[PDB]
């Protein structure tokens, strides 16, 4: 539908919109006029991906100067597939309207799990083993040995892509992972390296977060592309958690024992290759002395492992010290390994700053700072040198070498915390070593430096006052869009009152209180007896879901929940969860009642979305606090007190509410979807915790619904479902919660859309 | 159960519900933050029950 | 602390993870129980390769590779000398080659002939013990002192941050409690219309917090 969004025509790929839609489109015109970042909040009602891709395609169709390339970033591979197919719908609409005058290269991109063909690599199930066999079958040196012989191993895909495939760009076709694999089958190529080679020619690229924010993966979108690039994150609550997962490094005693075995293996390899060859070691010493390890770096496609984990602006251009002879570098890694192993021997929890660890190094095993920076460059050049094949075998030592880089680079923001035993362990032999970071800003800092205008957008983000206060961030637009409705469409209730008038809570900190778990089971039973077609029940921790569903069996509850609906409990297997989800979705459609109870942290509620009739009543059990984790929490909170200015009790409440309202706000797809969404404990009524739920849920949280009983909540659920199971046809929306062609041109509608959207 | 998990899998893992590979870059416990997820130690009696 | 186990008097490391191992000239292993059990039975006779220990030649450290102990001790005794920093050379390649020469001298004292090594040490140690070696001893002592001073400054700042936030909490708690008790003792013993005095109380609370 041909929108006027105050400067430009926009072909919306549906012949109807919401008003929330056009408010979002106004504010995103605002963010792309002035080159600034902006944080938006469209709730899950609209097609925010639909709108988002529509306006970015409108700018790229209308302005070939300011915006070169869209980099969408959605976090899970099914969301990659969804965003590609909505882009494909919009191109099909775009080509219905005009004809085959498209040229538009949509492109997904994930990994060698999902773009490899070869029938000996394909039956591997893991990412590192697929990377190892792809490093076996092609390299910089195995490819040359095949190039001057015949029977040496090769893929036939990368070789044929090397033969012809690097001169024909992909003509204007929006490609999924499946379509791209099919084109790799067709002419006979690698679609992995085709996708990476065709990053340069695309207009929309849709990959994951860790393919952009990791400094040791994202070396594939250069500066000149980034100066006119628009990056759009999507579902971006845990950006700070992605950063802290993206730069912290964990060392384990098993990692160090396999590092010792690796060190002996590489010592034997240096001995036998010293018996074999000498001339390329002379060339090694040349390209260390002469250059800065870039001699054979021009032809480097599959010879690249994970790069140096320092950021793009803190790397150096000097010569690697005393390291040069590989015998002495094995001695260097030997010293570093034995010192970190001796440091890990301490049988109490020890927190250090990284300069204290560097001084303990530089005093007690004589290793200085700059040869400890260049350890990543040295191990990558050495491991390229000695022709060795299966790099999965060398996963620990590279880890250790990469750990060395971080210890020798960053200070005052990061923290080296040593644990002799974990929290749920105590006194079992797992001494681990978190080089943990707590600057969230030091991983998105080159993302704001390089890129023009990055757009954090999610359905839930609250409060918006804190994402500039964590990410070292100053946006143009800080927008919240109010859910305008012609029908209530949702009701949140805070069931914080047992049927015995017992205060429902989780104050006990996972050590079971009996009557509260009793009232949780009573809530689940009676809400099962009311709600149709699938109830989703998020607990706090898997130990707590474990303990709760344990004491729902010895206590006589869970058979009654069986009598009403079919349970599908969760486990932390990767395949058992998928089978329980599949049976849960085959039981919401074959008549019976299905109820999926999970944990509000894991992968069950990150990508796997619950649409019109899969979850009607999202039961958020408890307030999700990170309670199991170590002094990483205390140290990140001490950091946010000190060098940012964010309180203890402010950040804990913010984190708990972003997880709770993250897991709740998936139930609703459109305006014609209705989701009961209950919150079950009293703490969600206490003003600060309720104050950090998003605006489109606080708008429909009535003071009567605030602190309901179990049975009052059940009767509100019954009245909700009965008032909201009637024919709510399209003719009930054209006034309020929908807009036609000609309902847009009225300036009264423009006054309405001015009144809907607000800023912070 | 192991035949449903290993010899079989999720049939409608086509665009959702594929919980094993709903993450494009899954690694080992080496270079992460939450590496203490599945512990090879700590097997109790009531917990296994 | 879980290594294969002490050679001679095998009890220490298998039972007690509270020890440390001492190396000899030839450099294999000796624990404190080995040390004492060996000193009572010869005092300077290697347990396996019978090397002629010069004079009591034992050094206690905490590592579980003997070549690591050898390299650490020899590396300290070499890097006591050869102290020319990057400040001291004109170019960068000469400094990196100098560090590689130091690595060559350490690996030669590891296994090669110790004669030419000692002559090279004679020349460089004399020619630079004139000027540079003592100067860099002084400078490294200065940097050790200032790093210990800077770590104590960091810990003073952390103690002040802890204690000042504690005094923030206790000052606001005692002060708000005295505000409330004073407002009760002023509702009692005054004669005002009620809404004005209650507005003064709310003004006291807002001027207290904000
Ligand atoms: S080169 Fe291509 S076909 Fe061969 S393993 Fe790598 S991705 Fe698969
Ligand atoms: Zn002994
Ligand atoms: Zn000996």
């Amino acid at each position: 539908m041909k929108l006027n969004v105050d400067g430009l025509l926009v072909y919306f790929p549906y012949d109807y919109i919401y008003p929330e839609q056009f408010s979002y489109m106004r504010e995103l015109k605002r963010t792309l006029d002035a080159k600034g970042h902006g944080v938006l909040e469209m709730p899950s009602g609209t097609g925010k991906t639909v709108s988002l891709l529509a306006l970015i395609m409108a700018y790229q169709r209308a302005y070939p100067l300011e915006v070169t390339k869209l980099i969408y970033c959605s976090r899970t591979v099914p969301e990659i597939e969804k965003v590609i197919e909505e882009l494909r719908k919009l191109l099909n609409f775009y080509e219905k309207q005009e004809g085959e005058k498209l040229p538009f290269l949509g492109l997904a991109l994930s990994s060698r799990k999902n773009l490899c063909i070869h029938p000996e690599v394909t039956p591997l199930r893991f990412g590192k083993d697929v990377d190892g066999k792809c490093h076996s079958l092609t390299a910089s040196y195995v490819r040359a040995q095949y190039q001057h012989d015949t029977s040496l191993p090769h893929c036939r895909f990368y070789e044929e892509f090397d033969a012809h495939g690097r001169e024909v760009p992909l003509p204007a076709g929006i490609y999924n992972l499946d379509d791209l694999k099919a084109l790799g089958r067709r002419q006979g190529w690698c679609p992995y390296f085709l996708a990476r080679y065709s990053i340069l020619h695309a207009n929309v690229v849709v990959y994951s977060y860790h393919y952009l924010l990791d400094p040791k993966i994202a070396d594939l979108v250069s500066k000149e592309l980034a100066r006119k690039a628009v990056v759009v994150f999507d579902e971006a609550h845990n950006i700070d958690n992605v950063c802290i997962d993206s730069m912290s490094v964990n060392l384990t005693r098993r990692t160090l024992d396999r590092c010792q075995g690796n060190l002996e293996t590489l010592q034997k390899t240096v001995l036998r290759i010293k018996e074999t060859d000498e001339q390329r070691l002379r060339d090694e010493y040349r390209r260390l002395v002469e250059g800065x390890x870039x001699x054979x770096x021009x032809x480097x496609x599959x010879x690249x492992x994970x790069x140096x984990x320092x950021x793009x602006x803190x790397x150096x251009x000097x010569v690697p010290g005393s390291i040069r002879t590989a015998e002495h570098f094995l001695g260097f890694l030997r010293r570093l390994l034995e010192y970190v192993k001796w440091r890990l021997r301490v049988q109490h929890v020890v927190q250090e700053s990284p300069p204290a660890f560097l001084s303990g190094l530089a005093q007690r095993v004589c290793i200085q700072r700059k040869p400890l920076r260049f350890c990543a460059e040295r191990l990558r050049s050495l491991l390229h040198t000695l022709e060795i094949t299966d790099l999965a075998d060398f996963s620990p030592l590279t880890l250790l070498a990469n750990f060395a880089t971080l210890v020798s680079t960053y200070a005052k923001g990061f923290t080296i915390i040593i644990e002799p035993f974990d929290d749920r362990t105590p006194t079992i032999a797992n001494p681990i070593l978190h080089f943990s970071c707590m600057d969230a800003s030091l991983a998105i800092k080159p993302v704001f430096e390089r890129f023009q205008s990055v757009i954090i957008t999610s359905g839930t983000l609250s409060p918006l006052d804190i994402y500039p206060k964590i990410l070292d961030f100053h946006p143009v637009t800080m927008a919240t869009f109010t859910m305008t409705l012609a029908r209530v469409c949702l009701c949140p209730m805070i069931i914080g009152r047992g049927n015995d008038q017992v205060a429902i809570s989780s104050k006990f900190e996972t050590r079971e209180d009996i009557a509260v778990i009793r009232n949780y089971g009573n809530l689940l039973l009676e809400m099962s007896a009311v709600v149709p077609d699938g109830i989703v029940a998020f607990f706090t921790s898997y130990q707590y879901m474990e303990s709760t569903v344990a004491s729902w069996y010895e206590q006589g509850i869970l058979e009654n929940i069986q009598r009403n609906k079919l349970l599908f409990i969760e486990t932390q297997d990767g395949a058992e969860t998928s089978v329980a989800l599949e049976k849960y979705q085959e039981a919401c459609e074959n008549g019976r009642g299905a109820i999926l109870l999970s944990v509000a942290r894991g992968k069950v509620s990150e990508g796997i979305d619950f649409v019109h009739h899969y979850g009607r009543a999202v039961i958020m059990f408890g307030v999700p606090y990170v309670y199991t984790q170590s002094r990483i929490l205390k140290a990140r909170l001490e950091y946010l007190r000190d060098q940012f200015q964010i309180r203890e009790n402010d950040f804990l409440t913010f984190d708990a509410m972003r997880h709770a309202a993250q897991c709740v706000g998936r139930a609703i797809r459109g305006k014609t979807d209705y989701g009961l969404m209950v919150f079950a404990d009293k703490r969600f009524a206490r003003g600060d915790k309720r104050g950090k739920l998003p605006r489109w849920i606080q708008e429909h949280l009535t003071d009567a619904n605030l602190n309901l009983t179990v049975d009052e909540g059940v009767q509100v659920a019954k009245y909700f479902l009965r008032q909201m199971a009637q024919p709510f046809h399209r003719e009930d929306q054209l006034g309020l919660s929908l807009l036609s062609l000609e309902q847009l041109e009225s300036e009264e509608t423009l006054k309405r859309i001015e009144q809907i959207a607000q800023q912070l | 159960x192991x035949x449903x998990x290993x010899x079989x899998x999720x049939x409608x893992x086509x665009x959702x519900x594929x919980x094993x590979x709903x993450x494009x870059x899954x690694x080992x416990x080496x270079x992460x933050x939450x590496x203490x997820x599945x512990x090879x130690x700590x097997x109790x009696x009531x917990e296994n029950s | 602390m879980d290594d294969q186990g002490c050679p001679r008097c095998k009890t220490t490391k298998y039972r007690n993870p509270s020890l440390k191992l001492m190396v000899n000239v030839c450099g294999h292993t000796l624990c404190e129980s080995c040390v004492d059990l060996l000193f009572v039975r010869g005092a300077g006779n290697c347990p396996e390769c019978g090397t002629p220990l010069r004079k009591s030649n034992f050094r206690v450290q905490l590592f579980e590779d003997p070549t690591v102990d050898k390299e650490v001790e020899i590396r300290k005794k070499v890097l006591k000398i050869y102290n020319k920093r990057e400040e001291d050379f004109p170019s960068l390649r000469e400094y990196n080659d100098f560090l590689e020469e130091v690595e060559e001298i350490v690996f030669n004292l590891t296994n090669n002939v110790d004669l030419d090594n000692t002559k090279k040490k004679m020349e460089i140690y004399q020619k630079e013990n004139k000027d540079v070696i003592q100067k860099n001893k002084l400078k490294l002592t200065r940097e050790q002192e200032e790093l210990e001073e800077a770590l104590e400054v960091e810990r003073q700042e952390n103690e002040q941050r802890r204690l000042f936030i504690q005094k923030e909490e206790q000052l606001q708690q005692i002060l708000k409690r005295k505000n409330k008790q004073a407002f009760l003792d002023e509702l009692e013993s005054s004669d005002l219309p009620v809404a004005l005095l209650l507005a003064q109380h709310k003004d006291r609370s807002t001027q207290l917090e904000m």
